[PDB]
RNA sequence: ACACCCAGCCGC
């Protein structure tokens, strides 16, 4: 929800009317925003709009907020607000909604135009647990629309080296993304032929059928080395 | 900057005339001197915001740029030129060119860094990965055997 | 036509009269010896 | 005697030793300490670390190839 | 062009619709005004390198 | 902790303070071993902390302003040992990535571009060796 | 009797540096019998004081007049009477500093006790012969009652 | 192709990413593609 | 020789709906200009007979109780984009 | 029993205001009574809408939402009905429900306003309160709105359509003697309605040995209940909640030792 | 998608208990009352009524989370009068308060309506 | 904007989200300066 | 799109008070006096009636 | 492939959601929506003393949260539970794996982009709350550089007990409070809790018995004894310092100074008895005097929370953060905090002083332009005449702005909330006050003043070659007074300059980050304590020498 | 039921 002066904010809690504060006339705030929104953002226009809103709602007209107008000084708005039984400058004594006690700081309250932005949280919430994967590399797909997985990116990797968590970094980049196993000849470090049904393992080339190493390795790195061997570069996976 | 001729001039202090040009400090005053100058310039650049960065990260950065005698740029032309290993140097930038160089010269990557072990999915030699956990049987025979 | 630019360069003696698509213009009132030509008659006629 | 390492169990050592012990206890390894009402293996792992009765020895690689075998019992814990 | 508000409402088109946008395949396509250096006029620039 | 009132005379013999700070100085170690290079490296590695420890825990200051007792001084020695041994950098720690992020995180906060250049362009001009600086200068 | 200090005082100033707080006033008082200087923060909202007012201070270890230490917990269900029943304005706080004119050779001549009532301060400055009850990090009670 | 269940069609779960049996819930093939 | 008709015409469309923009900070005027295009409301009156791919329609759009005189012409009095909320700038529980 | 004796007075009593003053009681009691005004007073409002046909310019959820906020007269009937989750009925029964039928259709050139008068209730004890009429939807020629609605009994905690009040105003200690709010500049603050001080003074002097025992109310009815009945049912509901807590703790103490 | 049912703020499903008593072992003769599915409305009045009792040394309440619906009322009395008895006395005192106030309000309605 | 190296993004789908969005999208301009370029002067 | 049945802030019924308010604008009254003739004392309901747009009248122009 | 699918890969078991605050959670806790909890799973291994729970979790199924999802037997086959309503396969024995739903107490990694440093990825414990947002503690937002204006933020769940242990013992929030970046606590009290504790620890604040027992309900680490009041006889009242002394953990000892501490007070006679409580001198467990602010309770080095972490470990510091944010917030329910028009208004004397100072500055600028026009104002050495005149004008306007800012902030009352939020250090500064109340001031584009965009003038409302304080850009008005249109446009340029800075600087600093890390990412501390890189070369003999 | 290309927008 955004005011008309660049005061962004998501809704954090929803309290009922018995939990809202209230004036001496039973006015509860529809929206409560922190004072910390406006000591560093200079949006005094928010306060002046709120003051003119109180004056306009009490008087019975739509107030004027034309830029560069010299008849709408804040002292004039304050003097008009004084005529309707309220404080000179905005404030009004609120009572605590829970304990019923007076608040010993007079809260600045009044009407202010708010806008609901397109960004609702039900359109952004997203989660995955071993969903669909891509064709090219067997990594999780991209984006909420496809039940896809978040990128654990290059900077995430780097801060995980900074922490020193080797196993967590491996679990994010091996176990939870694309686990895979390959069979590699021991003499030449080249991906061999494996027959998981008949258990007949052979390195075409060397005519080796005796020793073959199993390697746990990501599918993306397998595709990397297969594209290297497509371009006549041989990454030899020598495990000795 | 004409630092050496300025130092040679009469009636200027020859022990404290320091400039902010890194390469002239290197060519005139040495490698430890340019390490100290690079320290002082990197500390001077973090001064106007008032934020203090600890003197064990500036020193490490300066020792990495002044380790190999020649002053080391933090670009491909200085990080890919030191003889670390092809798989980190292709993970930084200029990927296919470093792989061609390694293929053509027959480079043998010893897998001793963290980035190589990351990209092949095995346990990286990180903070908790520089270990070797072993099981002892002398201590294991003790205790209560509930399950 | 009313959209035509008319600029005189005093110090360099240039009277550029650009009449082409793409120039960006604003309507401004005309001051003629420190008096607006927008008298009360124009406002009274525009109010009807 | 050929033991030029720190005699203090590092935080990474604590993390991975508790992790290995917790996974082992989850796979039905005998517990070296009495049980008085924990279910999750991590709490059992912390209790075994505090009791210094873990059956784990760690091998530290010096940066020249030589190793050093330490017992977690003979190390110094961080609390 | 030149239609009253009642005729616009009878045509199932909003009378407050500003217009100035094409319809292609049913998608409402608008052209944003590009901008270039003015033609037929001489400039003098100082390239600092 | 020991409820030391700084008005009454203490029961702390200053030679016990001197041997205590010497014993603590010997016992806390960064470079271990018994070699003429090892002793030199250990003395140099803790030189500033040893000067500060000898200055703060000197006999005159502790008999004039701190007025600690024997039990309080023994607890002080033990706690200094414990905190120093806790503060030693752990093996395996990636100080490189930690240093790089702890340098570059004070780079997203200062501004961009009678003084020399300063900010992100200065950082870019420093970590690159930059054979043609924009405003190189001396200080004579 | 467990009384550290006992004397009457007279107010000379109210806000010498300005009224820094709305509900607390920093009285500057001097004695007339033992020559005791004093600067004390008083809750002016519940106990108004004026210039020229006279009032008596008892600084005591306990309110219980029996030597039984109360250990500093709030127990209102105590039927056995206290010193606070005879006074109109009492307080409580830790002493945190005993400054003085001590030299390396010369012993103490004038002592000043700084006492903290959970934020409300006082300095009791005077002769060293009558501040022997004060010792650093100890709990004392302030006693007040106005006199005509 | 479910074991212990000859002639059983497999519900393809394009959300959960598996091929799943409507008698016992075994999975044939560890992941689905597309 | 010339005169501005009214200086509030230097502002655009979405910055014209800002009330008292001369009292704000310019980055916040820029932000409100950027998110005014994202505020939901009755986007067009014939939204019943148009079926776009996305559409957000607010139940109770309200004309701004503090209006700029320039947005009499933007038709913002007729297709508004928000509600006048009773707003108390306060610290209540720590959820704001 | 350490309980004091509150008293009441009534200033004026209209059909929409029951303005009363409570004396000699705690602040917490008065605040909880105000919260029970807002929340814990049951009335009857529509909660089960079934749209048979809706060709209006407003969609179905909007019509249902505007039907839920229509107040219904519940002067005596709410105390005898039950909650639909606390009854033996299958889905809805006339023991805890009231039926509503709306079969409006416009076949005239002029626009037709579907006011609350067109809701035909089943039991003639509940009705829309304006029987100045609450319109639901405007219709043109050839538009119909056919629906059946069921109205339950519910608290204001569950939804604000069951809130019987219309902005209860609760003020205590009007002349600011007991310093519970501190004015930075007291003389510029207006004196409230129940003020005893004159125009010259700003606030009453501080009272050290003082507690607030005076509470002014402006309980205003939306229309569902008479303003008598809101208070006379709020006190009963608070008493019922405290009695439920009492018997639950008695059952807890019985099965304790 | 994750909105709770609007009746969950005041309704107990099958299994959960309305009130529980937990003896607190930090200090002697103190109890925690975990009243479920209720809000500040009873917490404030119960706290005030227990504060009015002169033989109660501590009487407080908290709501641990506004999105949850528990209140925890901690009571500590003298070692002569059990805290459960204090809570019982407070509840029955508030019953007397509300009943007497209801009777006086009904008399006030009758007196204003008669003339 | 060509017969398929020409200008790109000249024509956009109209931003029917609110009336102000529609007006601000119809009255928009666009500079051809390469948007990824780390310049400073033309953006001011 | 249409006048709300209840005020958002307090809860006072303002659904029935739209048409008559328009009548008081057709009877050459100021908006403040028109609001005061309805009993809308609190400024929340004055915000409701004063700042409302009757977009349903615009929607009724189109054929059903 | 290498950068985009080897260094950084999409992962399973990850969630992303908009974040909202939660002051009722500990700093090591994160709120998780129910749908994310039911979707993401943890694979627990059936040990011989948890079958009684996992059987119930399986029997609940995938639609009865907290329930369970797929069962993995010893063979490796995955029985589904959402889709299998049969009773035969629900039985579990020893060695099985149950992919149960995420419950309370599950360790997660919780991350925000850009992941600038090690504090941007910390681990939390999961608390299930019934709405659709990730809820953090407030003080946790400072290391993440987060706020709740629409920030989305990521969730990762380990499913192996070694990974859960590594996060629990290396990447927890309390363990990772003090950064090695600056040897200062990167966490800290912020916003309302910071600006109310300044109110809470002032000398004038007293609490009656009811609100003391209300506040002590929220103190989790409380021994159970109500302390003795500071004032007893007229009415039992507690100062806020005693309540915060109960909040203070253990027996830490710190000395800090308040923001408004006078500099010469150390030379004054009342050196150790502050007349404004500006010296936080917290003794053995008790905050005996002092007013808390950013300098004493925030993220500064050597602050009180830094002392707490260095003395009492990390769990006690977690409880310290939670206790501050739980007690001070519930006191702020009573005290309340606002800001309004009346906090931006000074009296007529202050406005007259500002107007007189601005008129004097304008007259002096006109005088120095007239002096520079007639061949006077000889140039300073090392600068041209134009630069000398511009520096003279900038110096005059800077002194005028500083003087009128001092005049504006001198007239603030005690109750002015702008002051109450600046001196606490919660948000804002004195420059903000001077801009709101006094003139906004000189506004610069690329360092210099507003350039002559037109021919010899800045706007077509000014005469040609006008170097005054109105044409070249200098606001003579406040924010509350309103900007006349020329300086409104100049303010737009001034804001646009910072907007370009914030929009261009990211693309450079992200590349600097990437090159700096990839230069030294294998540089570690080996077990002989010699800092060495990948190919075993000594960089330092000891870390940090 | 995709895969590229383009555009817009969110947080810093
Ligand atoms: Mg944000
Ligand atoms: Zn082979
Ligand atoms: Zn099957
Ligand atoms: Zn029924
Ligand atoms: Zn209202």
């Amino acid at each position: 929800f955004a005011s008309r002066h660049g005061q962004k904010g998501t809704c954090g809690i929803q309290y009922r009317q018995e939990d809202m504060p209230f004036t001496c006339e039973g006015i509860t705030p529809d929206i409560i925003i922190n004072p910390h929104a406006i000591p560093s953002r200079m949006t005094i226009g928010h306060l002046i709009e709120c003051l003119q809103g109180k004056v306009s709602a009490n008087k019975g007209e739509i107030g004027d907020a034309t830029p560069f107008n010299d008849a709408v000084n804040v002292q004039k708005i304050s003097n008009l607000l004084s005529d309707y039984g309220y404080h000179l400058r905005g404030n009004e004594v609120l009572y605590n909604g829970f304990t019923g006690r007076k608040i010993t700081s007079q809260i600045f309250i009044g009407p202010t135009y708010y806008q609901r932005l397109k960004h609702m949280v039900d359109d952004k919430i997203h989660s995955r647990a071993r969903g669909p994967i891509q064709i090219l590399n067997r990594q999780p797909m991209e984006g909420r629309s496809r039940d896809g997985g978040l990128r654990f990116g290059e900077m995430e990797r780097d801060c995980q080296i900074a922490h020193g968590a080797a196993q967590f970094l491996r679990e994010r980049l091996f176990e939870a993304s694309d686990p895979y196993q390959v069979h590699v000849c021991n003499l030449c470090g080249i991906m061999a032929i494996a027959n998981t049904r008949t258990h007949t393992y052979e390195c075409r080339g060397c005519r080796n059928k005796t020793q073959i190493s199993l390697v746990r390795m990501p599918y993306a790195c397998k595709l990397l080395f297969q594209e290297l061997m497509s371009m006549s570069i041989a990454p030899r996976m020598m495990s000795v | 900057v004409s630092l050496m001729r300025v130092l040679s001039e009469k009636d200027v202090d020859p022990v404290r005339t320091t400039s902010n040009d890194i390469v002239e400090i290197f060519t005139v005053l040495g490698i430890e001197a340019v390490r100290k100058a690079l320290e002082r310039e990197l500390y001077h650049v973090i001064s106007f915001d008032g934020s203090y960065v600890n003197y064990r990260h500036l020193a490490l950065l300066c020792d990495t740029m002044t380790c190999r005698g020649h002053l080391m740029a933090i670009t491909r032309h200085g990080v890919n030129r030191q003889d670390t290993g092809p798989l980190m140097k292709c993970s930084f930038e200029e990927t296919v060119d470093v792989l061609m160089e390694a293929a053509a010269h027959g480079e043998s990557d010893p897998m001793k860094g963290v980035s190589e072990n990351i990209m092949l999915g095995q346990l990286a030699p990180a903070g908790t990965g520089c270990f070797d956990l072993l099981l002892d049987a002398e201590k294991c025979k003790y205790g209560m055997e509930i399950p | 036509v009313s959209e035509v630019s008319m600029i005189r360069d005093i110090r360099e003696r240039e009277i550029r009269i650009y009449t082409d698509a793409g120039r960006i213009c604003r309507p401004l009132l005309i001051v003629e010896k420190q008096k607006l030509l927008l008298k009360k008659r124009h406002i009274d006629q525009l109010k009807e | 005697q050929k033991r030029i390492t720190t005699p203090y169990m590092t935080k990474y050592e604590r993390a991975r030793v508790l992790g290995t012990r917790a996974l082992q206890i989850a796979m039905c390894a005998p517990v070296m300490v009495e049980l008085e009402g924990e279910t999750d293996p991590l709490l059992i792992a912390m209790k075994e670390l505090k009791a210094r009765k873990i059956p784990i020895i760690i091998r530290r690689y010096l940066p020249d190839g030589s190793y050093e075998d330490w017992g977690v019992d003979e190390l110094i814990i961080s609390d | 062009n030149g239609l009253t508000d009642r005729d616009l409402c009878e045509l199932n088109e909003c009378p407050l619709d500003p217009g100035g946008y094409f319809i292609i395949n049913g998608s409402e396509k608008v052209l944003i005004a590009q901008e270039k250096m003015a033609t037929n006029t001489v400039y003098v620039f100082a390239k600092k390198d | 902790i020991f409820h030391i009132n700084p008005r009454l005379p203490s029961d702390l013999h200053p030679i016990k303070v001197v041997e205590g700070v010497k014993e603590l100085s010997k016992k806390l170690v960064i470079v271990n071993g018994d070699d003429p290079l090892s002793r030199q490296a250990q003395e140099n590695a803790t030189l500033l902390f040893n000067i500060h420890l000898r200055s703060t825990l000197c006999s005159r200051r502790m008999a004039e302003e701190f007025r600690l007792s024997g039990e309080a001084f023994d607890w002080l020695l033990g706690e200094i040992e414990s905190k120093f041994n806790q503060a030693i950098a752990h093996p395996g720690e990636m100080v490189g990535a930690l240093a790089a992020q702890s340098l570059g995180e004070p780079a997203t906060q200062m501004t961009l571009n009678k003084n020399v250049t300063l900010g992100v362009p200065r950082l870019k001009e420093l970590i690159n060796i930059s054979k043609k600086p924009k405003t190189p200068s001396l200080t004579v | 009797a467990g009384i550290l200090f006992e004397d009457i005082f007279d107010v000379k100033d109210i806000d010498p540096e300005g009224k820094k707080f709305d509900r607390v006033s920093r009285l500057h008082c001097e004695s007339e019998s033992f020559k005791m200087d004093l600067i004390l923060d008083v809750n002016i909202q519940i106990y108004p004081v004026d210039l020229g007012d006279k009032f008596r201070l008892v600084i005591a270890s306990t309110l219980y007049e029996d030597g039984t230490l109360d250990d500093g917990e709030y127990n209102p269900t105590d039927d056995r009477p206290s010193r606070a029943d005879q006074f109109e304005y009492v307080m409580y706080g830790k002493v945190y500093r005993i400054e003085g004119d001590e030299t390396s050779t010369e012993a103490a001549t004038r002592l000043s006790a700084y006492v903290s009532y959970g934020g409300l301060l006082m300095r009791l400055q005077g002769d060293a012969n009558n501040l022997h009850g004060f010792e650093v990090d100890s709990r004392v009670y302030l006693l007040m009652k106005k006199l005509a | 192709t479910c074991p212990n269940h000859p002639d059983a069609i497999l519900v393809e779960d394009y959300r959960a990413g598996d091929m799943i049996c409507p008698e016992c819930g075994l999975v044939v093939g560890d992941r689905v593609i597309d | 020789t010339h005169c501005e008709i009214h200086p509030s015409m230097i502002l655009g469309v979405c910055a014209s709906i800002i009330p008292f923009p001369d009292h704000n900070q310019s980055p916040r005027n820029t932000y409100q200009s950027a998110m005014g295009k994202q505020a939901m409301g009755v986007y067009i009156t014939n939204f019943h007979v148009r079926m776009d791919t996305l559409a957000h329609v607010l139940y109770y759009p309200q004309k701004p109780l503090v209006t700029t005189r320039s947005m009499e012409y933007l038709r913002f009095r007729e297709l508004p984009a928000g509600i006048n909320s009773i707003v108390a700038i306060a610290s209540y529980t720590g959820y704001n | 029993p350490y309980a004091n004796q509150p008293t009441v007075r009534i200033t004026e009593l209209t059909d929409e205001n029951v303005k009363f003053i409570i004396e000699n009681t705690d602040l917490a009691v008065a605040n909880s009574i105000r919260r029970v005004f807002i929340a814990e007073v049951p009335i009857i409002a529509i909660d089960w809408v079934q749209i048979d046909a809706n060709s209006s310019v407003l969609h179905d959820e909007f019509i249902a939402h505007r039907l839920g906020l229509i107040p219904l007269t519940s002067d005596d009937i709410v105390d005898k009905l039950q909650y639909s989750r606390d009854c033996t009925c299958e889905e809805f029964c006339p023991e805890c429900s009231v039926e509503f039928t709306l079969d409006v259709r416009c076949n005239e050139d002029q626009t037709r306003h579907v006011t609350s008068r067109d809701l035909i209730s089943n039991s003639p004890r509940v009705i829309p309160v304006t029987s100045d009429d609450i319109l639901i939807v405007k219709l043109r020629k050839g538009q119909e709105l056919r629906l059946r609605a069921y109205a339950k009994k519910g608290f204001g905690k569950e939804h604000a359509k069951w809130n019987p009040t219309a902005g209860v105003a609760f003020e205590y200690d009007p002349d600011n003697a007991l310093r519970h709010t501190v004015y930075p500049k007291p003389e510029e603050w207006p004196k409230s309605e129940y003020s005893e001080l004159d125009e010259d003074e700003s606030q009453a002097p501080y009272d050290p040995n003082g507690k607030p025992e005076r509470f002014y109310y402006n309980v205003e009815s939306c229309g569902s209940l008479r303003p008598e009945t809101i208070v006379l049912s709020a006190l009963s509901g608070l008493k019922k909640k405290l009695s439920d807590l009492q018997t639950q703790l008695s059952h807890e103490i019985q099965s304790d030792v | 998608m994750n909105a709770p049912p609007a009746f969950e703020s005041f309704l107990l499903f099958e299994g959960e208990k309305k009130i529980t008593i937990n003896k607190d072992t930090k200090v002697p003769n103190a109890c925690l009352f975990t009243i479920n599915k209720e809000d500040h409305t009873l917490g404030n009045i119960i706290k005030s009524q227990l504060l009015k009792d002169p033989q109660v040394l501590f009487a407080g309440y908290k709501v641990p989370h506004p999105l949850e619906h528990k209140i925890i009322i901690r009571v500590q009395t003298t070692p002569d009068y059990s805290p459960q008895e204090a809570f019982t006395n407070a509840i029955t005192d508030l019953i007397s308060e509300l009943s007497l106030l209801e009777e006086r309000f009904r008399v006030a309605i009758k007196d204003k309506q008669e003339g | 904007w060509g017969d398929q190296q020409a200008r790109a993004g000249v024509s956009q789908v109209l931003n029917r989200l609110t009336f102000a969005s529609t007006l601000s999208h119809l009255r928009r301009l666009n500079s051809p300066i390469g948007r990824d370029g780390k310049l400073a002067k033309p953006r001011q | 799109m249409i006048i709300p049945v209840r005020c958002f802030t307090c809860g006072k019924i303002v659904g029935n008070k739209w048409e008559a308010y328009l009548g008081l604008l057709q009877a050459e009254y100021t908006e403040g006096d028109a609001l005061d003739a309805l009993g809308l004392k609190r400024y929340c309901c004055r915000r409701m009636l004063l700042a409302h747009v009757d977009l349903i009248e615009k929607l009724l122009n189109y054929a059903p | 492939r290498v950068r985009g699918n080897l260094m950084g890969k999409r992962v399973d078991f990850s969630a992303r959601t908009v974040i909202t605050p939660d002051p009722n959670l500990s700093i090591d806790q994160v709120g998780v929506p129910r749908s994310i909890a039911a979707n993401m799973t943890f694979a627990e291994i059936v040990t011989p003393f948890n079958i009684d729970r996992l059987q119930e979790l399986v029997r609940r199924g995938n639609s009865q949260y907290p329930g369970a999802k797929y069962i993995i037997r010893d063979n490796g086959d995955r029985i589904d539970l959402r889709f299998h309503p049969k009773p035969s396969d629900l039985h579990l024995q020893t060695g099985y794996k149950v992919e149960r739903h995420m419950c309370d107490g599950d360790i997660v990694i919780f991350n925000r982009q850009p992941t600038l440093h090690k504090m941007s990825m910390m681990g939390h414990r999961v608390r299930i709350l019934p709405w659709s947002t990730f809820r953090l503690n407030l003080s946790v937002t400072t290391p993440y550089n987060a706020d709740f204006d629409g920030d989305e933020m990521n969730l990762h769940l380990p499913q192996s007990l070694e990974t859960r242990a590594e996060i629990q013992e290396l990447a927890m929030v309390p363990r990772m409070i003090v950064t090695p970046q600056s040897n200062r606590p990167v966490m800290g009290i912020v916003q309302d809790t910071l600006t109310a504790v300044r109110k809470f620890t002032k000398r004038d604040v007293f609490l009656e018995r009811g609100e003391v027992m209300n506040l002590l309900m929220f103190l989790s680490t409380w021994d159970g004894k109500v302390p003795q009041p500071a004032i007893l006889k007229p009415r039992p009242l507690w100062t806020g310092k005693q309540i915060f002394s109960l909040i203070i953990p253990g027996h830490i000892n710190c000395i800090r100074t308040h923001s408004t501490h006078p500099d010469d007070e150390d030379s004054g006679p009342y050196k150790h008895i502050s007349p404004g409580d500006t010296k936080v001198v917290v003794e053995n467990g008790e905050l005996i005097m002092g007013i808390l602010c950013k300098k004493s309770l925030g993220t500064s080095a050597g602050s009180l929370v830094h002392i707490s972490y260095l003395e009492m470990g990390h769990d006690i510091t977690r409880l310290f953060y939670s206790n501050i944010q739980t007690v001070i917030n519930n006191w702020l329910l009573i005290e309340g905090h606002t800001i309004g028009i009346g906090d931006s208004i000074a009296d007529s004397k202050t406005y007259q002083d500002i107007q007189n100072t601005i008129k004097k500055a304008k007259q002096d600028v006109i005088e120095v332009i007239e002096k520079a026009h007639n061949n006077e104002l000889e140039p300073t050495p090392g600068n041209t005449l134009r630069q000398t005149f511009e520096n003279q004008v900038n110096r005059i306007l800077n002194d005028a702005r500083d003087k009128t800012g001092s005049s504006a902030q001198k007239s603030l009352s005690e109750y002015n909330n702008f002051k109450s939020m600046v001196v606490s250090g919660a948000k804002g500064s004195k420059i903000n006050i001077s801009q709101v109340i006094a003139v906004v001031g000189q506004q610069n584009v690329e360092g210099k003043r507003i350039p002559f965009g037109f021919k010899h003038r800045t706007l077509p409302h000014f005469i040609k070659d006008d170097y005054g304080p109105e044409s070249r850009g200098f606001v003579e008005n406040s924010y509350l007074a309103g900007l006349t249109p020329t300086e409104f446009f100049f303010h737009a340029m001034g804001g646009r300059e910072g907007l370009i800075d914030t929009a261009v600087k990211t693309a450079e600093t992200g590349y600097i980050q990437r090159r700096l890390i990839k230069s030294m990412e294998s540089v570690m501390v080996k077990y002989d304590a010699t800092v060495r890189n990948s190919i075993n070369q000594v960089v330092q003999l000891r870390y940090g020498e």
